[PDB]
DNA sequence: AACCCGTATATAAGCCTAGGCTTATATACGG
DNA sequence: CCGTATATAAGCCTAGGCTTATATACGGGTT
DNA sequence: AGGCTTATATACGGGTTCATGCG
DNA sequence: CGCATGAACCCGTATATAAGCCT
């Protein structure tokens, strides 16, 4: 005997909505539970119950729907196989019972960042979540069903972006390496007259940006601190005492340049950076 | 042609009195010290003075009036700085031919001055302060028509003057990038910056967990050892000393060092110069001739000769290619109703002036420039729109790359620079910074004695520094040295020359020691000293177009001097003392007796 | 009498850096 | 016994500068 | 401007020329 | 009255900085 008296019952899983990537499947128990908990209360399903199976302003479905769904809670024929509730045990433990939304929001983000498969890159930058290895554990199981997760589509074309910003720039990197392993005497000879400059105001030199450029050169694109140093090798070059413009520019408007300048080159090499990049020998594989 | 095609008229060929350097002039390397001598001490903090003086100039209106009084020298004497020792300062100065011994400012000149001079350097000092962080005043507010910092606020009893400021700073010390000087360097000599030392990951990634896509973008991340200060316990920057005390608590060089820095940070946060460099730089027209590192004017590369000659040959040019289109059939029809206000009557008054032309006798050709050029001007507008006789100071654009100490420049030798003091804005009476056509005569002037150090005196001549230096600086060198690999960190490119009136002279009378083309090729000074002073230049073609532009030096520097020795005169009989109307009689009256 | 034009303004449309506003961990109260 | 909702700071949505590029007349007078 | 060749200074051991001390 | 032994300077190659020379 059990004496509860109330209204409606439960009926519904769990918040999917924070899904930590589970076998699907195991939604398929917790309703054929949510239906067998019903009946073995008693709690009668009504049109009023139809909340999850709502979208209707009293059509005329309905005359069958809560029927319906009252022989379907009624005749619960299986209160879980002694194996389901088997199949059960070992689905809730493939989960991810741990990761949750603060772990995710973070993740995604870097896991685009700081590289795309650069695990250690993006595990690091979230010790308190859980473990290196515990990360690589989402990890091959997000790409491995990346396809099933609530805006897959706009989780990924973001993580994509922060991708092809980073190549952008890494492949900058490569085609300022040619450019200048071309000129003897860079400092006077270097100039890329193709992807110069329209009709904007040069407040820059052709000569500072040359200069500009030998110092991206002299530390390398890295997204990190380069351009506050460049600033510093101009304060430091005695031969721009005078240039006050050019020591009249923040690490900032500075480095505004530069993005320019980078780019410029960029139109440059993407011809033979990308058809180079094309022809890579392999094990079986030759270009 | 159909009607004889209007002859070519390229606008940047006919530079208004501002050419370029590009600083490549000297793809050619001359680091030789042949111009060795008595008047040479070779001075490190020489550079950087100028630095400061430029940036005082080119920001006239952010500054009190006595702040654009000064001179190269002022600042030495102010700082305890002593030219010569290629290390930086040196305590002491030769006094004399033969004096191992020296002198140092207390022994030489007199104390009240040195006290004023210091002052005076203070007082720059919190005004760079205020300028910089104290940029509440966005020019128009609180102190309108009246620079910022006075010296009634260097003279408050108040315990913190400086302080208050001087915290303000510290605060975005390491933001703002410290100078090379003050960085702790490398506590390892291995490091370097190109390369870093933190290797986080041990090791990198191999099979990673997209197999269809290995992109592995970060391998591994590293650390950067940047530039950082010293410990706080050896960082100059906060010396308590300064709090309390002015600008003096620094060491003799470190005082310059830190006003160096303190230019370059004025002029990349100050709510106003950096701001205000914005609006020359990004002024709505770029110049004819392009934009360049440096701009200087016509006449200091081409010779007071040539940058006249050009213009003969142009204001000439300018003639045909008017009467060539004057007389063209479109254009005579259309003057019945005045095609344009100036392109109308502009046609008339050539036809004025041509009349003059073979009027009077042939030996008067040297009448039609200081003659006619009034009356030439309005004829450059429906063409050139800046011509090579004109003022590079009054022009927007022509300024902020405009180095206005640019004395010219030498093959195989290098640039000459004349660190002299106020030159744009107010007070602009006696600068030596104006057209060719005016300095030529202004100078002209004061070689004849027609213009004394009073004359000076009487219009506002206090707001030209009197004392002054000249200075040698390898170009040459500092380029080949940066152009292999940016090397330079304590090395030297600037030297002194010499410091007055007479001096300059053992330097003009030396200058011709290598003018001098060796006639000795026809063969088949004093004896024994080249020991102190090697005089012959190398007989080469390379070395003549040296010569050539060493000798409109002289000539340069030859009329300069009387200008210059007149300002040093002026400071020695008056010294800061306004004209007046009751007293001004009196003053200039009192010669009628010297005389 | 219609052609082509190098210049120069207006105006649209991208990255970056900078505030204002919800977006998820638990703890409170009542009946 | 639980239900309906703030406390408390972390992260995203949307705004403003600063540059870069594209489309419409300008008198030029020729052929 | 780019390469030669000849030349002038400048530094370092090798050793010639005077002058002290001694029998 | 001359012989055994130092100090200043004169003298000969090695090397670096620069002008001469040339097409």
């Amino acid at each position: 005997r059990s004496s509860t008296p109330s209204h409606p019952r439960m009926p519904k899983p769990h918040v999917f909505h924070s899904h930590q990537l589970q076998p699907p499947q195991l939604k398929v128990l917790y309703e054929k539970e949510r239906m067998w908990t019903a009946k073995k209360t008693g709690y009668v399903p009504t049109m009023d119950d139809v909340k999850a199976a709502y979208g209707d302003i009293s059509d005329e479905e309905e005359k069958k729907q809560k029927l319906e769904l009252l022989k379907l809670s009624v005749n619960n024929s299986q209160p879980l196989t002694e194996e389901e509730e088997k199949m059960k045990a070992d689905w809730e433990s493939e989960g991810f019972t741990n990761w949750n939304k603060l772990e995710f929001r973070k993740f995604i983000t870097v896991s685009g960042k700081y590289g795309r498969n650069s695990i250690q890159a993006i595990a690091r930058e979230l010790a308190p979540g859980k473990t290196l290895e515990e990360v690589r554990a989402y990890a091959k199981a997000f790409w491995s069903n990346i396809e099933r997760i609530e805006d897959y589509e706009k989780y990924l074309k973001i993580i994509e972006n922060e991708e092809e910003k980073i190549k952008r720039v890494k492949m900058q990197q490569e085609a300022l390496r040619r450019k200048l392993s071309e000129y003897k005497n860079p400092f006077f000879d270097l100039k890329l007259k193709h992807p110069p400059s329209s009709n904007n105001k040069r407040t820059y030199s052709e000569e500072e940006d040359r200069f500009i450029l030998l110092m991206l050169f002299k530390y390398g694109l890295d997204r990190d601190d380069v351009y506050e140093l460049v600033r510093d090798e101009i304060r430091d070059c005695p031969l721009f005492e005078l240039d006050f413009y050019f020591r009249s520019r923040t690490p900032v408007e500075l480095a505004r340049r530069g993005n320019t300048l980078l780019q410029c080159l960029e139109k440059e090499f993407n011809a033979g950076i990308v058809l180079d990049d094309a022809t890579k020998d392999r094990m079986k594989k030759e270009d | 042609a159909h009607e004889q095609v209007e002859p070519a008229l390229i606008p940047s060929n006919w530079t208004s009195v501002i050419p370029l350097l590009t600083s490549d002039f000297k793809n050619q390397y001359s680091v030789i010290s042949r111009l060795k001598n008595p008047n040479m001490k070779p001075v490190p903090y020489a550079g950087d003075i100028i630095k400061l003086m430029a940036f005082i100039n080119k920001f006239s209106s952010f500054f009190h009036s006595d702040l654009q009084n000064l001179s190269f020298q002022d600042f030495e004497v102010g700082l305890d700085l002593y030219p010569g020792d290629p290390n930086g300062s040196a305590a002491g100065i030769v006094k004399g031919p033969e004096d191992t011994s020296l002198l140092l400012y207390p022994d030489f000149m007199a104390i009240k001055d040195i006290v004023y001079c210091q002052d005076k350097m203070n007082l720059l000092f919190l005004s760079l302060l205020d300028l910089t962080f104290t940029e509440n005043f966005d020019g128009k507010s609180a102190k309108k028509k009246g620079p910022l910092t006075t010296w009634e606020n260097l003279k408050s009893s108040s315990k913190k003057v400086f302080s208050n400021p001087l915290y303000r700073l510290r605060l975005v010390a390491r933001e703002w990038g410290y100078p090379r000087e003050w960085r702790q360097q490398l506590p390892s000599d291995q490091d370097i910056s190109k390369p870093k030392t933190a290797l986080f990951e041990q090791d990198e990634q191999t099979p990673v967990v997209d197999p269809s896509h290995p992109e592995i973008l970060t391998p591994n991340i590293y650390t950067w050892n940047a530039n950082e200060p010293l410990p706080l316990e050896s960082n100059p920057l906060y010396n308590r000393e300064m709090d309390k005390n002015g600008i003096l608590a620094l060491k003799p060089m470190d005082r310059v060092v830190l006003l160096r820095a303190l230019t370059d940070w004025c002029a990349s946060h100050s709510s106003a110069i950096h701001d205000e460099i914005y609006k020359l730089t990004h002024g709505k027209k770029d110049p004819v001739f392009g934009i360049q590192t440096q701009q200087v004017p016509r006449y200091t590369i081409e010779g007071v000769d040539n940058t006249i000659n050009q213009f003969k040959k142009l204001c000439s040019l300018i003639q045909s290619r008017y009467e060539i289109r004057s007389k063209k059939k479109h254009f005579v029809k259309q003057l019945k109703e005045g095609k344009k206000p100036d392109l109308s009557r502009k046609l008339e008054i050539l036809k004025e002036i041509k009349a003059e032309l073979k009027n009077a006798v042939k030996s008067e050709k040297d009448e039609l420039l200081f003659s006619l050029y009034d009356k030439w001007v309005p004829l450059f507008e429906g063409e050139l729109p800046d011509q090579p006789l004109a003022n590079p100071f009054s022009e927007r654009l022509y300024k902020l790359r405009l180095q206005e100490f640019f004395l010219g420049r030498v093959p195989h030798i290098g640039d000459f620079y004349m660190p002299r003091l106020h030159s744009y804005g107010d007070s602009l009476e006696m600068s030596t910074f104006t057209d060719l056509r005016n300095l030529q005569a202004l100078l002209s002037k004061f070689k004849n004695n027609e213009y004394n150090a009073f004359t000076l005196f009487e219009n506002d001549g206090q707001s030209m520094s009197a004392q002054f230096k000249l200075f040698y600086h390898d170009t040459p060198s500092l380029a080949h040295d940066v152009a292999r690999g940016r090397n330079t960190s304590g090395k030297v490119y600037w030297y002194e020359l010499c410091h007055d009136s007479a001096t300059l002279l053992e330097f003009l009378e030396f200058l011709d020691y290598k003018i001098v083309k060796p006639q000795d090729e026809k063969k088949e000074t004093t004896d024994n000293n080249p020991s102190i002073n090697t005089n012959p230049l190398p007989k080469d073609a390379k070395y003549n177009t040296a010569r050539k532009k060493l000798q409109i030096l002289k000539e340069f520097l030859s009329d300069y001097y009387f200008i210059l020795r007149q300002f040093e005169q002026m400071k020695v009989q008056f010294a800061d003392m306004k004209p007046g109307k009751r007293q001004l009689r009196r003053i200039q009256r009192q010669t009628v007796n010297y005389n």
